């Protein structure tokens, strides 16, 4: 049969063309997810030392401390989005770590001890797989 | 001459049929100009964007150095054609709101105008995207962040709902769609530029053409409500030219005077001053509500305590305009003929202006209570149209 | 008539809506800073001539390049960080486009505009002691006037500790025992205004043409109205 | 369903009038497909440019890093949509040449089709500019220099003519118009990008619409030459649907097969390999003749020893197509009916193909002699149309 | 019939016109360089595995960064001049976008693509001994394969004095007493080919889909033709 | 009169709008002529010394020599577009001046003495106004 074969063929062609157009225009596929893995080996960071990284955008901290807001209890390894709050500077490590733009101080868990910023740093989600933080 | 062009193009046979023997209604009121005014503003936007596309550059390191340095100081009359553009965008939103609301008034969505209203709602939806994606382009301090705020709204859908909390990481209109995915980069800016500048205006021209044809196919609804008196009732039509063609031609010129007032003498609110700061993704401005044409929905949003339900209300308030021809069903048409529809329409108009006005103020708990009280009145206009319809069916 | 009540309601509500939606929304509490009124004429007319044949804008430019170009890079006028002096090329700043600063409506062949990415890679990515010591890069003063206003610019400079609580930018013009700082800050703000505001010749041509365009469209509309009125009489 | 849309849009009354009762001629031949094919190629160019505008960047330091790096390797299917674009440009030139030449053949420019040919010549002129300004955009080693070569051609006009040598520094289409003035800078590239991408396609859509309306207003000229037999002669029309609508629908699919052959398997001549080198304004390539659709004129140029007279001949060869309806005046129409017009048309076609083929070879004195011999034959077709017209008027 | 002569003339002329206008114009005398045929298999399949688990493309990349990255900056793969090593940032090359090289269709997080203007301002405008000694900047080898061809690339390298009369680029792989240079140059050209040519997985998907699209459109056209033929019989 | 007053007014409005559109789009006015003056003081260049400049594009030389193609006779001051011929390098001054890319040599008047380039450097036009070259 023809008067339905041409309809099915035109429908398949339209579907393929729309798939191509979507794949070009509306697809940041497999390059937008940069990065959801963010391999951060825990056995490389030393105690009381912060590694600068980037998760879901810039920036991200990797804090490790042996002893002791406070969303999480003692895990000794975590990650905080490191950008100052009220005007968006980058705090420097070192025991609190502050940003020198306005004088905002931060405890290694995020909260402020001397605050020009109103609110602390929001903890981004994390996963623990052996010795790799997400 | 004209007879030579007449014999080859039939220009006079088109003129005498489209203008002299068209026979529009005589009692047409003033808000019947808003369609022509929206068409004129569309033409203004096209004409003034053809000039801006010559010098705007869709790069992160070059945007806001074209539109602010080049367009404004380096190019002759570039200040004027960015002023005209940023003024015509807001005028084109305002005229379209007035048009659709005084088309709701006279109920220009009933039989046989169900399809013209669907095409008009598509016009409105794609116009939201054309004015929303064209605002990221200047790459100003609040342009970037108002794009972010508006593109994270579909993200509250993924937040754990009251029912079936699997919506996490599904319908990811953040990563896949605009915001480019976890970062607004140069590729995303180029994509938004290209779309806003050529993909959306083309499907605007197509849809406006379909809409204008569907208006003629169904005829202009007269504001009285009888909707016709066919084969009789003369002396109340006084055909299109010169009765209407010169009334619209004067309203267009006066509207353009009101337009070029804002273009030249008051633009400190269409080019906001704190948008003249180059955007940095590390510092967030204080008050970053979206543009004014989306504030009536942004106030229904972020007022309900739940974010998922707030987004669902956002979407229902926009979907209740597609169904609005199918929602109201009655033999009566106009608002001069329905004394119960007039009060609901005035409630709707007042409580919809109040939502856009509350969307500008900072989010205090009293502001949330007020935006919820007014959201209830906005939804009442939609959940009462079938009630008035059922009442009027029994007369 | 009842139609009149409908008219002055459906139009009054829309007018009072667009009024407080497009200018003077009385429910937004943004603060206002104003010039100290000590001078307030250095900033009104930055192109006003002075002694030594120099206008106020040119003198503010020199004050800026001498006391402020050490950390701030006012592009759109060719002012970059003084470390090195000048921070752009050194050697060939012309081989960047890199074009000479051609504002409204006169170009300056002695100063060049370098793109944002060429700069801050040649200049600030061989990083000097700005991001390290201060903490943040002194962002840019190119379009800071249009973004802040003369009041905020004046009240910020000469007392950055009052507008912002803590800021590593110094006083750098300390009043209350130096009575010569207020006019210096006024000249700096007047210069920064002369970069983004048309001269008295151009800001007047825009006013004249904007008046003429409105008077053109109003007259055209009323002419079309009178023409329709006249043509409806020959027919009925 | 369809009856619901019928009652509100009158879709069946439009279908039965535009397709079932249109009554086109029956003896329509094959070259009557080239208009539909040019329309389809225009649609292809629009669709595939909407994809390219998302990632192309009109900066000197970023062009050829978008179109070659981003478009080709970084973007999925971007290779395909740049291939489709650069192939459809050449196919759109070729189909338009075939269309206008087999419209010259059947003399579709006589009464009452004088105005459709003027609108078609405007189509052709603005299409030259759309394909000429869109070639600078990839910013390749020969793209920049072929833009320079083509924009210095209006400069030979300023060269001292045989008469009135004041043309120096007047009609400066170099400085004022394209090439931006003494330097092709980033602003000029942005201007050419914006124009080519949105200003020219809009006045292409408008002119194509006017052309398609003027074709219907004057009716399709049948290839025989009687031009009608009104109120009689049935059984030779067999109306538009399904006689013609499915013949064109099969020719379009076969043409798209021939098109996607070049798109996928042979594009080493539409994306020339030595254009994949980034343009530097200091090194000139060896053979830098313009694109193939302008070589028939470039061979009339630079073959006459004088440059001013060569440019005047360039312009006369293009102006003799506007006057071509006014130039040929006879009661006879077709080329099956004029045995003396057929030989002049075959001379014109052969000697116009030979000019475009000679425009590719390097400029040797023998090449110049040949390009002048063929330019004489091209001009003969225009300076003999009035002679054949005067002969046929006396029968 | 005479119409047949008209057909096979007006179509034959157009076909033989577009033939020698769009492929193999026999009157252009551009020269042809070819691979030496000594190997000619190092360049055919640069993704062909070898010993030590390395493909030919990866080995050519190392040969290029070791012996050619001293003066040539092959972007589109993250290769810049070795002075300094690496010539891009040093420190933050990520804060440029600056994105990692994501070609077809796999990205390489260890190499970054820097724009043409950010580079050559940070790198070559603190000019090292390339433009001075040589005279011209070694331009770029990013898209040189697509612009020259494997034959020209091979015959240029290992004998630049033959292709170009005088060129300050050295032999740098001297044959005729070093029998190990031809395969090195072949690996370099194979690497430069692997930057611009799809892998064997991608160059095959394109062929399959291009065959399927043509077979789709031909079948659709003939189906519409047969449908028209059938529908013209129910009517006449 | 009105039915012609509105026509004249609409024509003036269209003329002004077209003037504005032309002035924006099609006008490199007063910035494309960069540079037709090119002030080059002759009393600043020393004998046997070349100053690098730019006329009508890049680049341009400013050669001065006391004694002696050859389009012009002895004037001792002139200007040649300085870019090598067959591949477009920049010749360096110093008595001939060559480009080190391929080895092309050039006499101070433009012609080649050892030529990898086929043709010499074309002399751009010039004007003499006191001590200023164009
Ligand atoms: C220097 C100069 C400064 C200029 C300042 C800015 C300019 C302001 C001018 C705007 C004026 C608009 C005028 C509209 C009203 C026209 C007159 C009118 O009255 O319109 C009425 C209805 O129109 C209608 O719904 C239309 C009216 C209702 C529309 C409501 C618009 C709301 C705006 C947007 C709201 C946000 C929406 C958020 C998303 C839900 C007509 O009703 P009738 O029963 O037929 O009366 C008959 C009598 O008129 C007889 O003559
Ligand atoms: C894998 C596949 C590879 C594909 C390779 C590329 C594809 C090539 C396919 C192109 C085929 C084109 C066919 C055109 C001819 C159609 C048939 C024909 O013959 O067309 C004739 C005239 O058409 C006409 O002028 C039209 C013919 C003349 C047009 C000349 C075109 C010149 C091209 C441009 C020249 C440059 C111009 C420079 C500027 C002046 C018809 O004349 P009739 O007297 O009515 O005859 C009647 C008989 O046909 C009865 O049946
Ligand atoms: C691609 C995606 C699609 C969306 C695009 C949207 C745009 C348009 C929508 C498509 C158009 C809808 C189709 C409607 C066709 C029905 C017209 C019709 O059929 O109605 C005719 C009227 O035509 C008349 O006025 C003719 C009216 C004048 C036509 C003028 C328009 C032509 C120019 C448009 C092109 C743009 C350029 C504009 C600048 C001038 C009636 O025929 P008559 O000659 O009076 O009677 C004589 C009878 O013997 C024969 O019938
Ligand atoms: C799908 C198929 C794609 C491959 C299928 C999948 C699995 C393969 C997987 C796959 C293959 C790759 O090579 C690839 C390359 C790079 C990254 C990723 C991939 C990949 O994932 C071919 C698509 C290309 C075709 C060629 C579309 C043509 C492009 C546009 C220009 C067409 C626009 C269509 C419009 C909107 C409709 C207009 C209708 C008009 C009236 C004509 C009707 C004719 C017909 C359309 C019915
Ligand atoms: C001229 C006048 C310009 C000033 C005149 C000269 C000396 C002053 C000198 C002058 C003044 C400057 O401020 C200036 C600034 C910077 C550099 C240089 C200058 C300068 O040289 C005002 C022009 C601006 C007007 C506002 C045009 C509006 C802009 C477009 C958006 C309009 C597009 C028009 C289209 C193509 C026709 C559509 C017709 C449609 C049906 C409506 C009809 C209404 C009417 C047009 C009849
Ligand atoms: C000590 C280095 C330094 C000096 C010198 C300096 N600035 Fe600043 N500038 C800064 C820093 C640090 C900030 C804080 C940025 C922020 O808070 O976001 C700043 C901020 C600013 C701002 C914007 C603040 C805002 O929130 O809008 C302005 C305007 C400004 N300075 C003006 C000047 C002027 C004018 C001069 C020259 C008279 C000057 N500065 C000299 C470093 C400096
Ligand atoms: C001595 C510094 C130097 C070295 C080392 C060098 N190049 Fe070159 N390269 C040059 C110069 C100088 C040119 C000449 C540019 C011209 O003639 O336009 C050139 C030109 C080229 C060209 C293009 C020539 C043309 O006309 O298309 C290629 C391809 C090339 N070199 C390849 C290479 C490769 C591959 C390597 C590494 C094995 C290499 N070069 C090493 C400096 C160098
Ligand atoms: C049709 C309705 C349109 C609306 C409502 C609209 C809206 C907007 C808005 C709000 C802006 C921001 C300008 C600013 O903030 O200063 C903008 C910018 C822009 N528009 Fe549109 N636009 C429309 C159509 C078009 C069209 C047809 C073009 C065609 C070229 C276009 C080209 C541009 C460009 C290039 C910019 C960026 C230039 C700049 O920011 O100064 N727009 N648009
Ligand atoms: C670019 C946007 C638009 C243009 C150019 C446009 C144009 C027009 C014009 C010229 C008319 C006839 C004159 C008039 O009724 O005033 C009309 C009618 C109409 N429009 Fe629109 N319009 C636009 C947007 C919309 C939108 C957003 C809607 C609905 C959401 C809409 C719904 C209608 C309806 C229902 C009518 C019928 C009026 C009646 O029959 O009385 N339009 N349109
Ligand atoms: C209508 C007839 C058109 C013709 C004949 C034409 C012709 C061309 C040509 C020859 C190129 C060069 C491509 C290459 O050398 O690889 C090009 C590029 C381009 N075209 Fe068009 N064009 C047309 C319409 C359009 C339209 C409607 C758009 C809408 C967006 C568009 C957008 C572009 C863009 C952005 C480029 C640069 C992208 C690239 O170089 O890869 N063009 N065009
Ligand atoms: C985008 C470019 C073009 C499009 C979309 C287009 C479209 C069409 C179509 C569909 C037809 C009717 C079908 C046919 O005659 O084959 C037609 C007829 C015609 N076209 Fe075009 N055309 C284009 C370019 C041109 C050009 C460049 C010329 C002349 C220089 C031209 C002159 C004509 C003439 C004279 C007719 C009448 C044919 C007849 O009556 O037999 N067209 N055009
Ligand atoms: S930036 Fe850290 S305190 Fe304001
Ligand atoms: S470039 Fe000067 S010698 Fe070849």
């Amino acid at each position: 049969f023809i008067s339905i074969g041409i309809g099915a063929l035109g429908a398949v062609g339209g579907l393929g063309a729309l798939y191509a157009l979507v794949r070009v225009m509306l697809e940041p596929s497999e390059i937008a997810a940069l990065g959801a893995k963010t391999e951060i080996d825990v056995s490389k960071i030393q105690p009381m030392q912060v590694r600068v990284t980037s998760w879901k955008g810039k920036t991200l901290f990797a804090i490790r401390l042996p002893k002791d807001y406070e969303i999480l209890k003692g895990h000794d390894v975590f990650a905080l989005v490191g950008v100052c709050t009220h005007l968006g500077c980058i705090p420097l490590w070192k025991p609190v770590f502050h940003c020198p733009c306005h004088g905002g101080l931060y405890t290694p868990y995020g909260d402020v001890i001397g605050g020009p910023p109103p609110r602390p740093l929001f903890i981004p989600p994390q996963k623990l797989e052996g010795n790799k933080l997400i | 001459i004209v007879d030579w062009i007449d014999e080859r193009a039939h220009v006079r046979e088109i003129y005498r049929t489209q203008m002299v023997e068209y026979k529009v209604a005589k009692n047409l009121t003033f808000p019947y100009v808003f369609g022509i005014l929206a068409l004129v503003t569309f033409a203004i936007q096209i004409i003034s964007g053809m000039v801006l596309i010559l010098y705007y550059k869709p790069s992160i390191a070059d945007a806001f150095d074209s539109a602010t340095y080049s367009i404004m100081g380096e190019i002759p009359f570039g200040w004027l054609f960015r002023h005209i553009h940023a003024t015509g965008a807001n005028f084109f939103m305002a005229i379209v709101y007035l048009h659709m609301f005084t088309g709701i008034y006279y109920n220009a969505y009933k039989r046989p105008r169900e399809l013209v209203w669907i095409v008009g709602w598509l016009i409105y939806f794609v116009l939201i995207l054309t004015a929303l994606s064209g605002y990221l382009l200047p790459w100003g301090q609040l342009s970037y962040w108002g794009f972010i705020v508006t593109t994270e709204i579909p993200g509250s859908l993924a937040d754990a709902p009251i029912l079936k909390p699997i919506f996490k990481a599904i319908a990811e209109t953040i990563v896949l769609w605009m915001k480019g995915g976890y970062v607004v980069t140069d590729v995303t800016l180029g994509r938004v530029f290209g779309s806003h500048v050529l993909i959306y205006p083309l499907i605007l021209l197509a849809l406006v053409g379909i809409h204008l044809y569907l208006v003629r196919a169904a005829g202009i609804s007269n504001p009285e409500g009888i909707e016709y008196d066919k084969k009789k009732n003369p002396d109340k039509f006084v055909p299109f030219h010169p009765y209407m063609t010169l009334k619209e031609g004067a309203y267009v010129m006066w509207y353009l005077a009101v337009f070029f007032f804002f273009v030249f003498f008051h633009i400190s609110h269409f080019l906001p001053p704190e948008n003249f700061e180059p955007a940095n993704p590390l510092k967030t401005p204080a008050h970053i509500a979206p543009e004014w044409y989306l504030l009536g929905y942004y106030e229904v949003f972020r007022s309900i305590p739940s974010k998922f339900w707030g987004f669902v209300a956002f979407n229902a308030l926009l979907l209740l305009l597609l169904l609005l021809p199918f929602l109201d069903f009655s033999p009566l048409k106009s608002a001069r003929r329905r004394p119960l529809f007039f009060v609901m329409f005035v409630i709707f108009m007042i409580s919809s202006m109040a939502l856009t006005i509350l969307g500008t103020m900072p989010p205090t708990p009293q502001n949330a209570k007020l935006g919820l009280i007014f959201a209830a009145l906005v939804f009442a206009f939609f959940i009462s149209l079938p009630i008035i319809s059922f009442i009027e069916y029994g007369w | 008539t009842w139609g009149l009540i409908k008219t002055i309601f459906f139009a009054g509500s829309t007018l009072v809506f667009f009024f407080l939606l497009w200018f003077y929304n009385p429910f937004k509490h943004v603060e206002h800073y104003e010039v100290d009124e000590e001078v307030k004429a250095i900033i009104d007319n930055p192109w006003k001539k002075t002694e030594s044949g120099k206008t106020i804008a040119e003198e503010g430019r020199e004050l800026f390049i001498a006391s402020c170009s050490s950390c701030h890079s006012l592009r759109y006028d060719g002012i970059y960080i003084m470390s090195v002096a000048a921070n752009p090329k050194w050697k060939n700043i012309e081989k960047t486009s890199g074009r000479p600063v051609y504002r409204f409506g006169t170009l300056y062949k002695d100063r060049f505009f370098v793109p944002k990415d060429v700069y801050e890679a040649f200049a600030h990515d061989d990083i000097q002691g700005l991001k390290a010591s201060l903490g943040q890069v002194p962002p840019d003063l190119s379009s800071m006037y249009l973004a802040r206003g003369e009041g905020y610019l004046y009240q910020f400079i000469l007392n950055p500790q009052k507008v912002l609580p803590g800021t590593t930018m110094p006083q750098l013009f300390n009043p209350q025992f130096d009575p010569q700082a207020k006019e210096k800050v006024a000249k700096i703000v007047a210069y920064m205004k002369s970069v983004n505001t048309p001269p008295p010749k151009e800001s007047a041509k825009r006013t004249v043409m904007g008046v003429i365009v409105i008077a053109y469209f109003i007259v055209m509309g009323l002419l079309l109205w009178k023409y329709r009125e006249n043509l409806l009489k020959r027919l009925g």
